């Protein structure tokens, strides 16, 4: 209650049911990302090991290729063309190597969290004295594959989507 | 403004049901200084495509990023992200606060909580704001009634 | 006349005279649409007759290129390399070939109906007890030549052109 | 706010000629929930470029494309778009109804008169907006007849 | 809305040292009709800036980048420049005005100094607009004394 | 003092500390014109001589070559491949031809001074009886170099940058 008059409460959203229409954007924790559209889903991981070692791939459903592409032209600068596997044969399947061939961020790693980073916000991974720019990280790979969603994390909504969207080409 | 007013139980994860009168929803006709107009848009824009077409995930995604700033504020967004980035309570767009009226149902517009260090900010730390949206809404109040 | 006071009246626009500055887009019935800028214009026609069988183009005035470029820079996605045929010789013609190779959306005339539908609006061509989202049409061809606008629709606007404009490499 | 004030005869397609006082130009300034302010600006910018540049396709072609966002709201075009998908009421910039004064020609902001199915909505269709924005206009010349 | 109120010594290239009220902070709250409240957006960012992260060209180019729409009004920037096109006096971000009280110091929104041909306008060209901005502050004063 | 109450006084900014952050657009004079990001600068000068004749170049530290991408890519249409001459060794030096191979706009000229134009306000090189569009220019050369900042002009803003950004590829 306040001024004996009006009284003070709350909302909670819940964003389960924004699903059929808007993208999903959420981290289950440290480790693991995920990236849900109605039924369809892609799971961004953070492992220390690799999987996949051709180094060299042709960019060459539609739905989980539009993210993909979303997130890939949201890394900007250049990818090196030497730091990017992929595997586009029966799933999607594409590795980010993310190491070092104190600015820490002119980096091919750099850029790489710069769009994870925008995507997903900066509640993990990030630091925060003067902090660097660009986030850190003590991984050295990001795999994103594809992933039939099983409501893994609390649903967030399209608004890490719309940031990438916005900040693309830049 | 709406496509297809007050919400229901499967929006709200906390409550069993609660929802506002009509001078929210007659103040969100295009108003981006606040959240939860942003939030009430895209709450309607899935109401009203869900009870028109049929299941899509393509042409969903297709009309979303085609629409995407006709719902969602992006300086809003954008500035929240800014919050984010330094170390300062931001908002994440899960919980929203308002006063409302003890009698009559007279509602105001909900305030983002804000979060920081992974945790809602104390009641305490934002009480001023409080105060300050309790005076002006009186002041509106008694305007109403005057007339 | 309102509360005895007031008096009710409405204003109409004339988009005549916003032509030698803004683009215009309309269409005259069903077939027919047409996108004038100052003396130059477009006719789009919603022809079942092919008249170009190419099928492959090289997209090696100013105005109605850069138009024809926003128009098929929104159709997003593949535009499947083989089904548009051009002729850029002696006029500007392309045609679509809009033709199936229950969704009706992930094909290529889903596409082609959308950005026809989001520079034209959907007053035509449109559906609308739940109905798909993408436009439903029954021709097989889509024509866009070059035409010395003479006033055959009524004056729209360059509103269309801001919708192309905006949902642009989406 | 102007680049070259009241409409004339051939910007009037119905009338031979008609035009507003000063509140509304003067309320027009960057105002983004409304469309006629859109449509006026888009006059005054046709008016002001024809008057100083010569005539020329391409130039005002490309003036037009890095200047689109100066003109024309994003937002409202896009939310006018989303309602004609879904078979719901919506602006395509032709109508304007508004209210008036009868003696002191003091005029509101004309809200765009909406159509669907091809048609113009019926004036008791929208009565109840009328009756408001009668309500509200009273109301602040009241006021301003206060001060 | 602060990241990190009134202006310093540094900010100022005129006088030594003069800000404002709470007023006009509590007014540029995502408020884009006016371009004093711009730069105290980018002012702002700034200062949280430097204050929490080390000096890097690239990273903060690229920061810059994303969140340009954040701190610049693309609208008012895009009018200013059409404003500069056709030979009419524009607003170049340098001179700000306003009118404050003697006493209590309230301040208003400084409107911006129009400058053309390279020259600031001069105090006779715009003193219409400040009589107009004294009447309504005055307005507002005195409905804030009455409450 | 207005009205006996209220004081009419006036606010000057200084743009020389908004430089670590932001970038600065200015024009020293009618010749010289600067952008400045941080401790980087590019000089863009009107020089009437040229200095380099390759006539071809291929466009394979970051900031600077961010500003001059932005800058080229707002060069909007063709820019018919053979008026470009690059330098990219040991610096950033890239000259535009801006020669005619009454309209005055259609050529490369009026494009690159259109661009000039939205990067550094229509203030000089300006025209204004009726007068052309685009920009007139005397000279016949433009180039763009690396330059260490020396407070050359008074600092501006990111405001022209800020314009180049949203007039990009359209
Ligand atoms: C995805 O969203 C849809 C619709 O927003 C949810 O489907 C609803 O499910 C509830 C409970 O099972 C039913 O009462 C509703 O009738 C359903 N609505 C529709 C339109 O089908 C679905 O549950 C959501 N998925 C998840 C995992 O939460
Ligand atoms: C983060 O969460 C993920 C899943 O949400 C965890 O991955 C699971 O790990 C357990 C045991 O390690 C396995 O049995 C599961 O199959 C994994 N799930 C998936 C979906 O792969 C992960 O361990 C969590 N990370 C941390 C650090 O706790
Ligand atoms: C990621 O990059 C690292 C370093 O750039 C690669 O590690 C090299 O791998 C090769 C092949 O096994 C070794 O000969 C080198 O000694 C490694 N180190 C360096 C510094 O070159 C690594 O292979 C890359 N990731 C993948 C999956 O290929
Ligand atoms: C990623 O997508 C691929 C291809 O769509 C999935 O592979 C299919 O999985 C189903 C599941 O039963 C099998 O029946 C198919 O034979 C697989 N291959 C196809 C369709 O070519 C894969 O399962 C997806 N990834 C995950 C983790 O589910
Ligand atoms: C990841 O595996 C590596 C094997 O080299 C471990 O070493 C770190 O590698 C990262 C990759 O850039 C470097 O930045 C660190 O300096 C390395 N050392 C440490 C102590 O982190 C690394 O520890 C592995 N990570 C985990 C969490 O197991
Ligand atoms: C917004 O922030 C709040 C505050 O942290 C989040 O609430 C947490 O949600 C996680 C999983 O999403 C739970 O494990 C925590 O217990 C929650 N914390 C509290 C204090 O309730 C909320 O989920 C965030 N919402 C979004 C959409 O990101
Ligand atoms: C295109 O617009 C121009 C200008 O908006 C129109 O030219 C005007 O024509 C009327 C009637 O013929 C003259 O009174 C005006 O003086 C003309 N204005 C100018 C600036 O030249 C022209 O008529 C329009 N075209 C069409 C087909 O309506
Ligand atoms: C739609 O309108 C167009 C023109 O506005 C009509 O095309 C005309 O057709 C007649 C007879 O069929 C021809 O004589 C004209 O030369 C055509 N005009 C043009 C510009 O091509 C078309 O018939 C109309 N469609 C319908 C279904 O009535
Ligand atoms: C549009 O596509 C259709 C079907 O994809 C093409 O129709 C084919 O034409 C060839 C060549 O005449 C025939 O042999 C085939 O039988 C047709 N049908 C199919 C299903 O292949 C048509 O040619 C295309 N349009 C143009 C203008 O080439
Ligand atoms: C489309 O444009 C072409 C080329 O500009 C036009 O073809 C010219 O038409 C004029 C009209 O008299 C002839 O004098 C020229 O000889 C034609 N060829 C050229 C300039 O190469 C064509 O007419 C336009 N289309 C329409 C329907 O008018
Ligand atoms: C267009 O010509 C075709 C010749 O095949 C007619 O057949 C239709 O073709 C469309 C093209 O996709 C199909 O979707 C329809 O199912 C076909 N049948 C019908 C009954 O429409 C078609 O009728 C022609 N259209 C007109 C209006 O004459
Ligand atoms: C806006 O909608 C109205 C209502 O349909 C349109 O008015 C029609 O215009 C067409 C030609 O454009 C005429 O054939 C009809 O008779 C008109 N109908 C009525 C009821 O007057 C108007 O043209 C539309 N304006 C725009 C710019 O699209
Ligand atoms: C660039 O900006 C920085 C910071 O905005 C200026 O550095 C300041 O310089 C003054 C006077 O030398 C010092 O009192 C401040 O402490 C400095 N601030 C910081 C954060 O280092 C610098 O002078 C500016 N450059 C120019 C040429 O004006
Ligand atoms: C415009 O200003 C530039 C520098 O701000 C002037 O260029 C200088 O010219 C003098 C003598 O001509 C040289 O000694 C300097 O080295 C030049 N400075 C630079 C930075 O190159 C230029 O002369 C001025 N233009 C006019 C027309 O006055
Ligand atoms: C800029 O373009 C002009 C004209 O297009 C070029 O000038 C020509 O230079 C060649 C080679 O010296 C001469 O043979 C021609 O006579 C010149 N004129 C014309 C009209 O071709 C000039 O070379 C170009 N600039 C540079 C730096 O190469
Ligand atoms: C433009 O950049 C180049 C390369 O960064 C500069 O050339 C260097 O200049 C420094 C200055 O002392 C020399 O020590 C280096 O040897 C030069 N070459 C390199 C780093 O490869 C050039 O000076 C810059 N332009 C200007 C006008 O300063
Ligand atoms: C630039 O040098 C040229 C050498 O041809 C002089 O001639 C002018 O060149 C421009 C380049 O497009 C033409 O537009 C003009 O018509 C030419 N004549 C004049 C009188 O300007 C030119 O004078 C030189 N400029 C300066 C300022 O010295
Ligand atoms: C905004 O316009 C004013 C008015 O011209 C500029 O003030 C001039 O600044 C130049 C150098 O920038 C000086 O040489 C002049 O003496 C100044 N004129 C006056 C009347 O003071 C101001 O610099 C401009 N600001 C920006 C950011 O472009
Ligand atoms: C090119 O892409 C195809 C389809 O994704 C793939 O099968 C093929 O291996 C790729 N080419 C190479 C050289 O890997
Ligand atoms: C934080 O909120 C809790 C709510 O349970 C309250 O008990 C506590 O006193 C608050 N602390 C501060 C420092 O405001
Ligand atoms: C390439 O384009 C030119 C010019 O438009 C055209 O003449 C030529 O036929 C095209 N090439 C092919 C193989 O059709
Ligand atoms: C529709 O408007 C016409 C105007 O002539 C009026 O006669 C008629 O009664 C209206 N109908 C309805 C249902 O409002
Ligand atoms: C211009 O301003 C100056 C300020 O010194 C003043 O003396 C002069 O009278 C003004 N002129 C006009 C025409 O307003
Ligand atoms: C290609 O670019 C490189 C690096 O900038 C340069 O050394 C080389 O000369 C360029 N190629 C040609 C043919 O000029």
């Amino acid at each position: 209650i306040y001024k004996g008059v009006y009284q003070f409460k709350s909302v909670e959203f819940d964003m389960s049911h924004l699903n059929l229409t808007m993208p999903n954007a959420c981290s289950a924790n440290n480790s693991h990302h995920y990236i849900s559209m109605g039924t369809s889903g892609l799971e961004l991981t953070f492992t220390n090991d690799s999987i996949i070692s051709h180094n060299f791939c042709n960019l060459t459903d539609h739905t989980l290729m539009s993210i993909v592409s979303s997130l890939h032209l949201s890394i900007r600068g250049n990818s090196n063309y030497k730091a990017v596997s992929c595997d586009f044969n029966n799933g999607i399947t594409i590795q980010y190597n993310l190491t070092f061939s104190q600015s820490q961020c002119r980096t091919f790693r750099g850029r790489v969290l710069d769009m994870f980073r925008t995507a997903f916000g900066g509640k993990y991974m990030r630091s925060c004295g003067k902090t660097t720019w660009c986030s850190q990280t003590s991984y050295q790979y990001l795999i994103i594959q594809n992933r039939t969603w099983e409501n893994h994390c609390t649903y967030a909504g399209p608004f890490g989507m719309s940031r990438i969207l916005l900040s693309q080409e830049k | 403004w709406t496509l297809s007013y007050c919400l229901t139980k499967w929006m709200i994860l906390a409550a069993e049901l609660k929802c506002f009168g009509n001078t929210a929803v007659a103040k969100c006709n295009v108003n981006h200084d606040e959240e939860f107009c942003d939030m009430l848009r895209l709450i309607d824009y899935n109401k009203a495509a869900l009870s028109k077409f049929k299941p899509d995930v393509e042409s969903a995604l297709h009309l979303f990023k085609t629409t995407v700033n006709s719902l969602i504020s992006d300086q809003l967004l954008m500035r929240n992200h800014l919050r984010d980035l330094m170390c300062v309570p931001y908002c994440n767009y899960s919980k929203f606060w308002y006063l409302e009226h003890a009698k009559t149902g007279e509602t105001s517009v909900p305030k983002c909580w804000l979060v920081t260090n992974g945790a809602y900010l104390n009641e305490t730390h934002f009480s001023d704001q409080i105060e300050q949206e309790a005076d002006n809404m009186i002041t509106e109040m008694l305007r109403k009634d005057y007339i």
